[PDB]
């Protein structure tokens, strides 16, 4: 589960949906299955047929990890104060002297 | 009855354009793009419940403007209509039964349930290949006129709807969304 940003709100649950299974044993569709009209036959003269639609949920830690961002998102200038202390700036000094 | 007035097929299917207004979201035309042997009874059993009031001939039908309707689901069919089940005291006269059936006043289930608000005729099938506008299904044979010709209802009929919701005296509930 990929991430944006570091304070990004996240949900426990993951709704996911699913079409039925057959297999012969819960051969008939069960009690909380629905019925969606996207089964596609035809697309010029469009032509749906029913489909019976199922609903499982996810929870994140248990069946799916948390990923993190890559880059960088805000953008700043660089606009470096300049320092008068470390070594490479004190033999450049040197050198110009 | 055969009246001389033709209409095409896609007047009595509502979301399919008609004559004058607009044709966008569905591209058809009249009289080229026909209906197949399934959705001209589709469009036939959508008469008695769902007729709009219309331009001149403002009479719509038995509800006039069409109002929510409200059922009990179930999972099967068999189970469907066993929600749904109450008789009546008396059960009306059939309308359906090759009778125009001049009633009373009082009117009845089989004869409320069946209306006709307009007078209706389908023409022959043509031969051809192409599908209709409403499925999509390829066919044989398609079905591209009809005779529709208004007719209003008697003035002061007495018929509660047994599926209706009426606000405070009969008048029709309809969704005000736009
Ligand atoms: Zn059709």
């Amino acid at each position: 589960l990929q991430k944006r940003w570091h304070n990004e709100p996240l949900p426990q649950i993951l709704p996911c949906v699913m079409d039925w299974i057959p297999g012969y044993d819960g051969e008939h569709a069960p009690d909380d299955a629905e019925i969606h009209y996207d089964l596609p036959v035809s697309f010029q003269p469009p032509r749906h047929l029913p489909r019976f639609v199922i609903r499982r949920e996810l929870v994140v830690g248990e069946d799916v990890q948390v990923s993190r961002e890559t880059g960088t998102s805000v953008w700043r200038p660089k606009g470096t104060r300049a320092d008068y202390n470390n070594s490479e700036y004190k033999k450049v000094r040197a050198e110009r002297l | 009855d055969p009246s001389s007035r033709i209409r095409a097929i896609t007047d009595l299917i509502h979301e399919i354009p008609t004559a004058h207004n607009l044709c966008h979201f569905k591209h058809v035309t009249d009289y080229i793009d026909g209906l197949c042997e399934a959705c001209c009874i589709k469009g036939l059993l959508r008469l008695p419940v769902f007729t709009t009031v219309g331009g001149r001939g403002i009479g719509a039908g038995i509800n006039n403007t069409p109002p929510f309707y409200l059922l009990w689901h179930a999972n099967d069919l068999a189970g469907m209509l066993a929600q749904n089940w109450q008789p009546w005291d008396n059960m009306g006269i059939p309308a359906w039964l090759g009778s125009f059936q001049k009633e009373s006043r009082e009117v009845g289930l089989l004869a409320g349930m069946t209306w006709l608000p307009r007078k209706v005729y389908l023409h022959d099938p043509v031969p051809g290949q192409a599908a209709c506008c409403s499925c999509g299904l390829p066919s044989e044979a398609l079905v591209y006129s009809c005779s529709i010709e208004v007719e209003p209802v008697p003035k002061g009929l007495e018929w509660k709807d047994p599926h209706g919701v009426y606000t405070d005296q009969g008048k029709s509930l309809q969704s005000k969304i736009k």
